[PDB]
């Protein structure tokens, strides 16, 4: 089951894609790129998760953070905010 | 009011968030 008290993924992720959508609303290239990174990273994460460990994920935490870091220059706010999402361990 | 990626963006985002400090 899911929760309802103190929603982190909801408010955070939603406001994330929202702010970025309204920010680079004129640049669909960089926006599509980022989305493509998380997309491929998602599928690689799911598959690798179902595999166990004998699988070799294509994109890792460093792959995404790097490409994303290259996607933007003067806009580091996105990189930091994104880091907040990056699973802590 | 709001329109997501209409794909699975909410999933990957929810993954990084939930997995944070988890496991």
């Amino acid at each position: 089951s899911l929760q309802n008290n103190q929603p982190v993924e909801f408010n955070h992720a939603i406001n994330y894609v929202n702010k970025i959508k309204n920010r680079f609303q004129g640049q669909p290239d960089i926006y599509k790129a980022f989305l493509e990174i998380l997309h491929t990273y998602q599928k690689e994460q799911r598959n690798a998760k179902e595999a166990g460990g004998n699988y070799t994920p294509a994109l890792t935490e460093q792959e995404v953070y790097a490409q994303v870091a290259r996607l933007f220059k003067n806009q580091e706010d996105l990189l930091s905010e994104f880091g907040q999402f990056l699973p802590d361990a | 009011d709001f329109t997501p990626m209409d794909s699975s963006a909410v999933y990957v985002l929810s993954s990084m968030a939930r997995q944070r400090r988890a496991s």
